[PDB]
């Protein structure tokens, strides 16, 4: 048995079919991620990705930022995470302007209208996920420490 | 680094980075407008010269000012 | 004359050295050749492949890759039956080499000389003479 | 003595090493018997 | 220190057993060469008895270590 | 593209044409030299600028001259 | 009996004719010089045998005799080390007072005032202090007199004469055929059993009959000339049974398998001898006996002439799974037909072994009184780290020469090489990403700390007194090794090394070894080590994997292993050969090994070496500043380079003034190298044209037309002078510093 | 348990090749095969008179009693578990090789 084969039956394309690349488990994960999942509008793809990324962004800023030992650390962690999100949304916006020409179609990410929808969703989701992480950390003492409240 | 190592090594690295970006999921959604290439031969000479010269100026300026300040004499 | 797209490719297990997205959106090169044997050769982009007895066909990203393979087949397996094509994503196939049926190192009638300058290289014009002028430095 | 061995001793690296060793050697001997000559004594 | 014993017939018994064990194993597992009367030669016998003195020495020392002796 | 020129000192040795890795050069008929042929550069859009032709040339100063110019995908040697 | 001796008799005539014809060995060089490039090309390609000859037989014969020539040089070198110890040394005085006398075996002539180099090393002697650790070797051997050192010198000279004779004989009189050299099973059987196994067994016999009694008497305190000569231990079995009573029983316990009788002299003590600060020589004797046993056992694995044994080809071809195609098929043919493939493997392994030697010899000091001779410990650690790094980079050089020259795709279809070459982009892009990740998160921690300490924010630093990056896995491994005696190594009495934890071993009030604690600075510099090793692997591996072809140059194998470029086109292909990745990877090897030896020197001075005052407190050489100062670059610059260069720069007028001069001279050579590295050949050829014009004007132009060095030779000269200057600057700095303070 | 020793879901270790991972059989057999020899007792302070498997199981129990607190650096938990896991991984690897490849 051989686990490595040419990519999509083509021996001369610059890729290989390896278990990491093209196993059934890998195919299931890639196909079900919001970027690639079927039946999702570009805006909804942006929302789901945004919620995930904004939620984890708050934590490193809060625990390791300059104001970490202060009593305003969570507020600083939220503002710095929000500041990063605002910069990232601008990165998405400028990419959309140069990369895609204007066309009628709006149902795909790699279209000017579609990329704009993805940016709108990602902005709202990142603000929403960062806000959710803020509420949870503000109220639950386990999250404020590293779980160190139990010891 | 710009003065000792020359173009061919770096162009071959950059070709392995172009391959890896195109094959990585969630990352190949983003595409360059300009094909990444290694710096040119003359450009690399200029960049190494600028880095060398700037380091020369900044190191001596820090020394001549701080040693004279710290000594006052 | 035209590329028969159905020619079987030489057996190959794949590599990362093959062509990338620029081949499917800008241009691709193809090479065909006849082999009297089912023998192993080296791919320009990687490891080893096996050319099948009869007609073989490859796809590469660069013209230099097709010609580096052509040089190899001629030098080792004495295969002078190689034809190199350019293929555009529109489907247009452009025959490339040998351009008029005869190798470039052999003279052929009906070839018109391009780039030939009537004087020797030391007789060119100084840059100052042709400054702010469209006149070419080759005399 | 063998003419090919003498043709080997006439090669540039052998003559260079021997001549500069002889040269270095009489500088060393001259500074052994007549040391610290900062000036031509006059 | 692991406890070893002066040579007795028990030590000999272990050695003899291991040597015979390896002679039969060598008749079975030596891939390049009347169960013992086909193709049995001096290099085969000398190899199976060399492994017998290695297996036997290890077995004697281990059984001395644990108390079986 | 790069600009490749052949000057009339070419002795028609065909060495530049054989050394070119991208089939830029070919031999055409010419009465100027003894060999009856001169090098030609009909396909400079494919010239990568390697200057293997100039290395191959045996005339005292090169009959074939490569002048590196504007860069394209072909002349940059980019397989991507 | 297909393993047989076959020899051509009188192959090559012993003639001086080709001596007189420089360049005789190649068709290009044999027609004589026309430009100065010929001279350089003569030296560059001379030992490249497979570039002169087509036949593997003549190549193999040349290699075998050149290995005899190298052995003749090594034996002459050893004989000279023994003769200088016998004739020009204070060895006899050092034997009486190993802790007071400083070893010295080199005396200078008085010529231009250079006799200041004959410093007062002790024992009524003046000379250059030597740091190679030969005195401790000789005491471990049980030499005890200059007379025995003269006999060792004569034995070295006789071996040197026999090796140069054997090289001449086996090239010119009786040269083996190719089928003799292509006996890999026989060669491995003899080199495991015969060379390594009987080497260990014979040395174990010497340790037991000479080193153990003589060193037991020395460590008891007996004067060296009061000690019986080494053969009186061999004969008078009663005198040997006095020191080691197990000898009263002779060899009956060995043969009857009653081995626990021999526990007097075959111990498993561990730790260090308290008197000498070295390993127990009873342990080294047991170690060499056990290694001898299993090297002789291992040299019986492979099949030679009687059917028992393994075929290495069958072992290799049988190991293949579902990820790796045909598996190790074709590797036997590679390694029995290519000398470069064998040299690539053997150089990488020999370099790795030298790096292991460097770590193991400082941590488990094997010789008596070498642990408290700090100049020797620093010298042999630094020396074997440099030998290791060079040999590893030559392993990748000869992997590239194999791939360019000896690699044939027809015989390597779908095996392990074919598959590595067919996913080399995935390998090089993942290594490239690791090197970026690991430079950011190792050196970037240092830059974060420079910035925080400079900004007044010491609570924001990665340090022990701040945000901590502790090496918990290394600390845990140290814990296990201190718990091992009596627990997981129950019959051991002490730990393998006190570096893991435990006591302070002091000899002559100087620390032999003591626990080397790991903190945030140790976490940081270990990730610096992993970063520099990963980058060196990236450069050398990228050179090997892309040696034949790239996306850039599709026919790189036709240009060879060593070519300067393929022109200014494709944007520029400067330094595209496999040789140019060895050239670039020797810089990163230099960077890696320089940081390793700096880490060792500062950590040992700061936290291990020093003096044990009353109450058991230890005063280290630099007073424990590593922990709080090796976390910033400014700390390394100020507290290590600046503070410790005081001895080299203040050495003028003393016996260490030679180190001050070599410090400056190596700074010079290093800077001079940058003339060759930052420059290009075309400038220098055009400058040489005007110089040639001035010679033509005076009618004195040479007939060997001067040329600027080749592009490759400009790179090779720049790299040679760079390494010579940088290593020389560190050599002088390390030696003057540790001779003054340690 | 991506696929068990049965033709359930159409699993493919790679692009087009189905391959039955025998996660039940290999995991169970590797677990038991490693554990029974590992029971071998030893009067060593790390084991404490039990075997490696029994001591590892006991270490989980003693540290689980102090549930929030982690085991200390000198605690025998870290040595016992690392050796047990290393052996289990090795016998799982060898078991997967033997069963999937030799099929008998
Ligand atoms: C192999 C390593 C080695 C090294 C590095 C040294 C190094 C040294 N030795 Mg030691 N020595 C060695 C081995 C070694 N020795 C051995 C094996 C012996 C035993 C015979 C000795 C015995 C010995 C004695 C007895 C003495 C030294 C001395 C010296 C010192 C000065 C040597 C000198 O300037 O004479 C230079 C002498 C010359 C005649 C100059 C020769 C220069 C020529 C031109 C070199 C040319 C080589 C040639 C061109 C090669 C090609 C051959 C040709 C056919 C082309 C120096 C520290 C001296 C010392 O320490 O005094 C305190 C001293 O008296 N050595
Ligand atoms: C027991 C057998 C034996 C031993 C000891 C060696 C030893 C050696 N071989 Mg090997 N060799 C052997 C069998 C053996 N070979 C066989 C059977 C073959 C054919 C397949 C080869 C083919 C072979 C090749 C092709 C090469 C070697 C090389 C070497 C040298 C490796 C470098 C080194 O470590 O030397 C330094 C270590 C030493 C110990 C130096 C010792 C010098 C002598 C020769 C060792 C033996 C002396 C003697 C037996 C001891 C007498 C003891 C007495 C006082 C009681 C080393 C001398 C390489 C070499 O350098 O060639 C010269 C090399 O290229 N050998
Ligand atoms: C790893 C070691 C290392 C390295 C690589 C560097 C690298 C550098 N240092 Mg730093 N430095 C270091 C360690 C190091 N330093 C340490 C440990 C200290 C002590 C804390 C310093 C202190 C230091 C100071 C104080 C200065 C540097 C300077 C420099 C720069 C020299 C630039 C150049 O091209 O030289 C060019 C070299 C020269 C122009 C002269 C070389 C110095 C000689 C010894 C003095 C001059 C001699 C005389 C005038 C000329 C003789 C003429 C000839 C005919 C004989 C460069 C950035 C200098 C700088 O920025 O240069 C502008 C500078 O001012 N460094
Ligand atoms: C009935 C047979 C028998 C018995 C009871 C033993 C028993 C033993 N052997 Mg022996 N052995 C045997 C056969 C046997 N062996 C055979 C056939 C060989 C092949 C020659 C060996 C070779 C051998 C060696 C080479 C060593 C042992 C050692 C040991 C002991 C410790 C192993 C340990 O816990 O390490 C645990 C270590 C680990 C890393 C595991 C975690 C153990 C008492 C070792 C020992 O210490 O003996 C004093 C040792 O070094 N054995
Ligand atoms: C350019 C090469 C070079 C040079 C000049 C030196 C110079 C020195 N070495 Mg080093 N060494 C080197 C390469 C080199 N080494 C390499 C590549 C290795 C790795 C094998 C070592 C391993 C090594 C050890 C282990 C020791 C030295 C020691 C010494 C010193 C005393 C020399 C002596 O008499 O040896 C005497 C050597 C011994 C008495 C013991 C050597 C024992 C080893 C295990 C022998 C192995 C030989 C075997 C054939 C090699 C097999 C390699 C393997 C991969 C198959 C001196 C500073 C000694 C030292 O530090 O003394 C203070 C010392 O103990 N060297
Ligand atoms: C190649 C290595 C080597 C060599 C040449 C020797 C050589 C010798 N050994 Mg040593 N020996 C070695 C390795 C070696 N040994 C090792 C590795 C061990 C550890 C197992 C020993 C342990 C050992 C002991 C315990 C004794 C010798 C003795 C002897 C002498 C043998 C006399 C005899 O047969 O009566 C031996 C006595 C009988 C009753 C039989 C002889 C000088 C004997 C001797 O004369 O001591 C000085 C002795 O008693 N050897
Ligand atoms: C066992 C070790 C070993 C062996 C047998 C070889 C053998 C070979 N190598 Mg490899 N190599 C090795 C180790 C080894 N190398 C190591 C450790 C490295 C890393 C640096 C390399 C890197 C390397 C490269 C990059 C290349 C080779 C090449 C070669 C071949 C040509 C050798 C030649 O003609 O040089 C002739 C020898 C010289 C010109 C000597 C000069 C070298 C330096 C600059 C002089 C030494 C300075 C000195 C030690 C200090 C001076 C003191 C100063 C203060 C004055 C030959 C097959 C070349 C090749 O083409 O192979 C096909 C090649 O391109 N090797
Ligand atoms: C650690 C436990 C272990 C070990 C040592 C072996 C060893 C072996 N098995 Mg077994 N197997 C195991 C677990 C193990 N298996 C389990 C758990 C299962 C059930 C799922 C199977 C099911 C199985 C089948 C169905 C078959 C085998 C077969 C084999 C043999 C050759 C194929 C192979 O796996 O190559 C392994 C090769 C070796 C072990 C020898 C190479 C020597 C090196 C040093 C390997 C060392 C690896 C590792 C470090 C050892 C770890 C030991 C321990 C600390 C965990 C070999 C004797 C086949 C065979 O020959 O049939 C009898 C066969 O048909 N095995
Ligand atoms: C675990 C694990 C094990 C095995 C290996 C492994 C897979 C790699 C690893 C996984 C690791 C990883 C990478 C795990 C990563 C896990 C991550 C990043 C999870 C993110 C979760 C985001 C949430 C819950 C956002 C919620 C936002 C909400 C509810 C909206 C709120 C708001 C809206 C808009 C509505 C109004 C109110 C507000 C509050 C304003
Ligand atoms: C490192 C290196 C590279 C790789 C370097 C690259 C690709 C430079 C890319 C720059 C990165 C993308 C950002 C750095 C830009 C500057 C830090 C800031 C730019 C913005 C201001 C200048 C306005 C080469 O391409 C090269 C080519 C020829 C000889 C030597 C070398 C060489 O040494
Ligand atoms: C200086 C220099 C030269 C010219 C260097 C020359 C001509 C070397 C000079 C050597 C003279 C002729 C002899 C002097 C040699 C030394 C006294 C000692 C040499 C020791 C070994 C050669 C044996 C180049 O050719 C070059 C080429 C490519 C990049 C950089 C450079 C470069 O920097
Ligand atoms: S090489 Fe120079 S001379 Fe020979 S053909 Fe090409 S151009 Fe004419």
């Amino acid at each position: 048995s051989q686990f490595i084969k040419p990519y999509n039956d083509d021996p001369f394309v610059g890729n290989l079919a390896t278990p990491v690349s093209t196993s059934s488990f890998t195919k299931s994960l890639l196909s079900n991620l919001p970027a690639y999942r079927a039946g999702l509008s570009p805006l909804l793809r942006g929302v789901e990705i945004g919620l995930t990324h904004g939620y984890f962004l708050v934590g490193p800023f809060y625990k390791l930022g300059p104001l970490r030992n202060s009593d305003v650390a969570l507020l600083s962690g939220f503002f710095s995470a929000l500041g990063l999100i605002v910069i990232l949304v601008a990165c998405l916006t400028i990419y959309g302007v140069v990369s895609f020409e204007e066309t009628e179609a709006k149902d795909q990410l790699q279209t000017a209208k579609g990329w704009r929808q993805f940016t709108s969703g990602w902005l709202v989701g990142s603000v929403g996920g960062a806000s959710f992480a803020y509420i949870l950390i503000s109220n639950i003492p386990f999250l404020q420490t590293a779980g160190m409240s139990m010891l | 680094m710009f003065l000792i190592s020359w173009r061919g090594y770096w162009q071959e690295l950059i070709e392995t980075l172009v391959w890896a970006h195109e094959r990585t999921p969630l990352a190949n959604l983003v595409r360059w407008k300009d094909k990444p290439v290694a710096l040119s031969i003359v450009q690399a000479r200029l960049v190494g010269l600028i880095h060398f010269t700037a380091g020369y100026i900044f190191t001596y300026a820090a020394f001549v000012i701080a040693s004279t300040t710290g000594k006052f004499g | 004359e035209t590329l028969n797209l159905q020619i079987p490719s030489p057996t190959f297990e794949g590599s990362t050295g093959g062509w990338l997205r620029a081949a499917e959106v800008e241009e691709k090169y193809a090479i065909t050749w006849t082999s009297p044997k089912e023998q192993v050769f080296e791919m320009p982009t990687g490891g080893a492949a096996i050319m099948r007895q009869g007609e073989n066909l490859l796809y590469l990203a660069r013209k230099e890759q097709c010609l580096a393979l052509a040089t190899q087949v001629k030098n080792s397996f004495k295969i002078t039956d190689y034809k190199v094509y350019r293929i555009f994503p529109s489907g247009e196939v452009q025959y490339l080499h040998p351009k008029d049926g005869v190798f470039p190192e052999k003279v052929n009638a009906g070839r018109v000389g391009v780039g030939n300058v009537s004087h020797s290289i030391g007789k060119n014009l100084n840059p100052a003479q042709i400054k702010f002028t469209s006149k070419s430095f080759n005399g | 003595m063998d003419s090919n061995f003498l043709k080997y001793l006439s090669t540039a690296p052998v003559l260079f090493t021997v001549w500069l060793s002889f040269t270095a050697s009489f500088i060393i001997e001259a500074n052994r018997f007549f040391p610290d000559m900062l000036y031509f004594p006059m | 220190v692991p406890q070893t014993v002066a040579w007795s017939a028990k030590t000999g018994a272990v050695m003899v057993l291991s040597n015979i064990l390896c002679i039969v194993a060598g008749r079975y597992v030596i891939q390049v060469k009347s169960g013992s009367f086909a193709g049995f030669g001096l290099p085969e016998l000398l190899a199976s008895t060399s492994l017998g003195h290695i297996v036997g020495s290890g077995a004697i020392l281990g059984l001395s270590y644990v108390g079986v002796l | 593209s790069h600009s490749v020129k052949v000057y009339d000192t070419c002795i028609g040795c065909t060495q530049c044409v054989r050394a070119c890795p991208c089939d830029v050069l070919e031999m055409v008929s010419w009465d100027g030299c003894k060999a009856g042929q001169i090098a030609s550069a009909p396909r400079t859009e494919d010239c990568i600028g390697c200057k293997r032709c100039e290395t191959a040339c045996p005339t005292d100063f090169l009959s074939v001259r490569v002048y590196l110019g504007g860069e394209t995908t072909r002349s940059m040697g980019l397989a991507y | 009996k297909k393993v047989s001796i076959t020899v051509d008799r009188d192959p090559v005539a012993t003639s001086f004719e080709k001596w007189a014809q420089p360049g005789h060995f190649s068709r290009t060089l044999a027609k004589g010089p026309k430009t100065t490039t010929w001279i350089w090309n003569l030296h560059a390609d001379v030992h490249d045998f497979d570039s002169h000859t087509n036949s593997l037989e003549d190549i193999s014969r040349k290699i075998f005799s050149a290995h005899f020539g190298q052995l003749s040089i090594i034996f002459l070198w050893l004989s000279g080390m023994y003769f200088h110890g016998a004739r020009f040394s204070n060895y006899s005085a050092w034997l009486s007072n190993p802790t007071a006398v400083k070893p010295s075996a080199q005396v200078v002539w008085p010529i231009v005032g250079q006799e200041v180099l004959n410093g007062d090393v002790g024992g009524g002697f003046q000379g250059v202090q030597v740091t190679s650790g030969f005195f401790q070797i000789w005491r471990s051997s049980g030499i005890t007199s200059e007379v025995e050192l003269y006999w060792c010198a004569l034995a070295g000279l006789i071996m040197s004469g026999l090796m140069i004779f054997a090289g001449w004989f086996h090239y010119h009189k009786a040269a083996p055929k190719l089928e003799w050299f292509q006996n890999a099973e026989s060669m491995l059987n003899h080199h495991l059993s015969g060379l390594l196994g009987l080497g260990c067994l014979s040395w174990a016999g010497h340790q037991i009959h000479v080193s153990l009694p003589v060193n037991k008497l020395l460590d008891a305190g007996v004067a060296p000339q009061e000690i019986p000569l080494p053969h009186e231990f061999l004969v008078n079995r009663d005198l040997m049974a006095q020191l080691y009573p197990s000898f009263s029983k002779g060899l009956v316990p060995f043969f009857t398998l009653n081995w626990s009788e021999y526990s007097d002299f075959l111990t498993f003590k561990g730790g260090l001898n308290p008197v000498t600060g070295g390993l127990w020589l009873s342990d080294t004797a047991h170690h060499h006996l056990a290694l001898a046993v299993l090297f002789i056992v291992a040299g019986h694995m492979y099949r030679t002439n009687w059917g028992i044994g393994h075929s290495m080809k069958e072992i290799l071809e049988a190991h293949k799974g579902p990820f790796t195609g045909e598996g190790h098929k074709g590797l036997y043919e590679i390694l029995t037909t290519s000398w470069h493939a064998q040299l690539a493997i053997n150089l990488a392994m020999l370099g790795s072994v030298s790096i292991i030697v460097a770590h193991h010899m400082y941590a488990m000091p094997p010789y008596p009184y070498i642990a408290t001779d700090y100049p020797t410990q620093l010298s042999i650690f630094t020396h074997h780290m440099w030998i290791g790094g060079f040999c590893v980079c030559g392993g990748a050089a000869h992997a590239g020469i194999f791939m360019v020259r000896d690699y044939n795709p027809a015989q390597n279809y779908n095996n392990l090489l074919d598959r590595v070459i067919r996913h080399r982009d995935a390998i090089i892009s993942h290594l490239n990403w690791i090197c970026i990740f690991l430079g950011f998160h190792s050196f970037g921690l240092y830059i974060h700390n420079d910035t925080m300490r400079a900004l007044g924010r010491t609570q924001d630093m990665f340090s022990d007194t701040a945000i901590q990056l502790k090496p918990v896995f290394a600390q845990w491994v140290q814990s296990i090794h201190t718990l091992a005696p009596g627990n997981t190594t129950p019959n051991a009495l002490a730990t393998a090394s006190y570096a893991f934890g435990g006591d302070v071993v002091a000899v002559g009030n100087k620390v032999a070894m003591m626990p080397i604690s790991l903190g945030t600075a140790d976490f940081m510099v270990h990730h610096i080590h992993a970063f520099t090793i990963h980058v060196t692997v990236l450069i050398l591996l990228k050179g090997v994997l892309f040696s034949r072809n790239s996306r850039l140059i599709p026919d790189k194998a036709n240009l060879g292993f060593r070519f300067p470029c393929d022109g200014p086109g494709r944007g520029g292909t400067c330094q595209s050969s496999a040789w140019d990745s060895v050239f670039l990877g020797l810089f990163w090897m230099y960077n890696c090994i320089s940081v390793v030896i700096f880490h060792f020197s500062w950590k040992m001075q700061s936290d291990v070496w020093g003096t044990v005052q009353s109450d058991g407190t230890v005063t280290h050489i630099t007073g424990g500043n590593f922990a709080q100062s090796a976390i910033t670059i400014n700390g390394w610059l100020r507290d290590f380079l600046w503070a410790q260069a005081s001895q080299v720069i203040q050495s003028y007028g003393s016996a260490l003034s030679a180190y001050g001069l070599i410090f400056l001279g190596a700074h010079f050579i290093w800077a001079f190298s940058l003339m060759f590295l930052f420059s290009g050949r075309g400038y220098w050829q055009e400058l040489i044209e005007s110089i040639v014009w001035a010679h033509n004007k005076l009618n004195v132009a040479p007939a060997i037309q001067p040329r600027a060095l080749s592009i490759t030779q400009g790179r090779a000269v720049g790299l040679a002078h760079y390494l010579l200057g940088g290593i020389g600057t560190t050599w002088a700095f390390f030696l003057a510093r540790i001779i003054s303070v340690g | 348990l991506s696929v068990v020793a049965q033709s359930k879901s159409d699993f493919e270790i790679s692009d087009g090749t189905p391959y039955t991972l025998n996660v039940p059989l290999v995991g169970a057999a590797s677990f038991i095969g490693w554990v029974v020899p590992t029971l071998l007792p030893s009067q060593i302070a790390l084991y404490g008179g039990k075997g490696l498997s029994t001591a590892f199981f006991a270490s989980i129990g003693t540290n689980l009693a102090k549930f929030p607190a982690p085991p200390g650096m000198t605690d025998p938990f870290w040595l016992l578990c690392f050796i047990w896991h290393s052996g289990l991984f090795a016998t799982m690897i060898l078991g997967s090789i033997g069963y999937n490849g030799y099929a008998g």
